[PDB]
Order: C-alpha cells, then structure tokens, then sequence
C-alpha cells in the first residue's frame, strides 16, 4: 500500500516518508504535495491542477506558493543540483528519474 | 466533434443535479447549506471557511467539525448506493 | 483477544492496564481513547474521526476536550518528554514506538 | 463445581455462601447477582446488561436498583471501605482483589 519511487518511500497509514532510510519530518501541506507527486510519478502535473487538488479548491492567492513548497521539498530530499523532482517551464513539476 | 454536446450526458447531469438536490434536502438545513456554499452549488464560487463563518455566525473550527460530520454521515450506505450509478 | 503495543499492555476483558510493571487506573472516556489508539496502533487518527468513534455523535462541544484527554493520558503513560504517543498538527493523533 | 473467589465461597446446590468461611444470609435477588459475577469472574459488568440479564426485560423504569444492590453487598460482605467488588463509574463493577 506504500507509494515508492527510487529513494522515496511514503507510507500514508503510518504517515512517514523515507529518503534512503532515516526519519524526516515535513509540514502537512508539503506532505500531501509529496503524496500527490509520488502517486503520479513520471507524469507532469500542471500548476492549476496542483493548486486545485493539493491546495483547497477556492485558493484565491498567487501561484508561487507552490514553487516555494517545491523548493522546500527539493532542499529536503534532493540534495544535489541534479534532481529527481524535475520542473518543466510553463507545464509544472514532476517526479521522474533522470536519464 | 469533440466539443459537441452528446445529448445523453446532459440528461444524466440534470438527473444527477435533481438527485443531489433531493439527497441534500434529506439532511438537516444547516448542514445542507454548509455543504452547498462550501462546494459552490447555488452559485459558481465555492465559499471559504471564513466566508461561511461570517455568513452563519459560527466559529470556523466548529464549521470544519460540522462539515466533516456531514460528510461522514453523507457517506452513508443508502446515499452512496443511490449515487453510485451516476459515475 | 488481548491488546499489546511494545511496553503497553491492555486487557479489555476486565479493563486493566500495565505499563512497565505497574497497573494504573484511568477514566472511562480516556480508557476508550487508549483502546481506540491501541486497536488502531500504527495508523493516524483524525480528531473528527476520533470523536465520532469514542464520544457521542451529537457532541456539540468544542475540540479542546480531546487535547485535555490526551494530556491526561500523557501524564500517566509516558514520563519522558520524547513521546511514545505522538501528535501530528492538523492530521490528528497516533501511537508509535519512539525512534 | 462449587464456586469461589479469593476466600468468598458459594455452593450452587445448597445455596450457602461463606465470607472466608463466615456465615451470611443473602436475599435471592442479589444472590443470583453474586452467583453471576462469580461465574464470569475476570470481566467488568455494567448496568445495561445487569438489568438486561439478571432482571426482566419488562423493567423499563428506575435504574438505581443495581446501585442499591451493590450497596447492600458492600455493607454486608466487606467491612473495610476498600471493597473487593470495585466500581468503575459508567461501566459498572468488577470483582478483584487489592494489588
């Protein structure tokens, strides 16, 4: 029932994420964002898509909050400047494996 | 024509609208209104927790609790079975 | 029919506990809280669902009652500040083995 | 087949009871109640099921009858204020020994 890809292993029931096998704590919104990313590994998700699903439907703010959350997740799990959390300009973010 | 109306899903949608209206009426008026303005059924905009709190004179935490309770009791077997076929 | 979680011992047949070698007493509501926590051990429980499962369905009161009850638990089950029974802000309560 | 707990003794044939071997005369109603709690020793018992089983289903009025019962047993079989038949408020009573 766990959602995993490469080095990320998220267990919803126990509510924990593993990045090479040590405890690491995230804020919730970031946690459900990571859950949305992992459940759709290899498929790019649009910015309004993420805003409507992982944030509330009536989010009246500005977009860059999602980019701040993505930066949080990247600096949390993706240490190097070559990342597994890829970004496609104008289309959004995705969690594939680099080729 | 991808954008053309199929003329059958429209009938399905209006019957779903009527059935959802009836199901919401089965519940209490307070919870039905909370759900309606939370999901934007009367109008296009789905209102926020602060908006429903300021229009109903109730604390946002209490409104969250009553919304969760309404959702749990709306997941009830007969309502779920009735709405299942519309998918 | 018995209930166990590491150093936590619960028998519901005659409603008794033992922690690290000393039976203790507890209120019925908080006892039912502990029973729910140990049957759903390893799984996160949301406070909505917690109240719906342990307290009255028509409970129109506030939400700080569950915080008071879990505090009453914590001053009886785990002495250390690092906590066997843990809290996730905005997601609810959970029971774990300390890491 | 004669049933005892700790030192209190009971016979299901002659319906005589021994308070650690001491004589006692007991009314039939709480006699059957006591016989009950001996036959299901190791379990806490609450008024809904007390008046359901050891009292007729037609009894739909007062509830404090079992409290008055346990009161007469308390004054009768135990001299000390600390009684072997412990009481858990809201969940009824249980038959143990001090730890």
């Amino acid at each position: 029932v766990r959602l995993t890809f490469a080095d990320i292993e998220l267990d919803e029931e126990t509510h924990e994420v593993w990045k090479a096998g040590q405890p690491v704590s995230l804020s919730p919104t970031e946690f459900t964002l990571l859950r949305y990313f992992v459940i759709n590994a290899g498929t790019v998700l649009s910015k309004p898509k993420i805003l409507d699903h992982v944030w509330r439907y009536d989010f009246g703010g500005d977009v860059n909050v999602v980019e701040s959350y993505v930066s949080y997740l990247r600096r949390k799990i993706d240490t190097g400047e070559k990342r597994l959390l890829h970004t496609l300009r104008g289309v959004g973010y995705v969690l594939r494996e680099p080729r | 024509d991808s954008e053309a109306v199929v003329a059958v899903d429209a009938v399905s949608f209006t019957l779903l609208q009527d059935q959802l209206q009836s199901v919401l009426d089965t519940l209490s008026e307070r919870e039905a209104g909370v759900v309606r303005l939370r999901f934007g059924l009367t109008d296009g905009q789905p209102r926020t927790l602060d908006e429903i709190g300021q229009v109903y004179g109730v604390t946002r935490e209490r409104i969250r609790q009553i919304e969760s309770k309404t959702m749990s009791k709306l997941r009830h077997p007969s309502r779920s079975q009735v709405l299942r076929d519309y998918l």
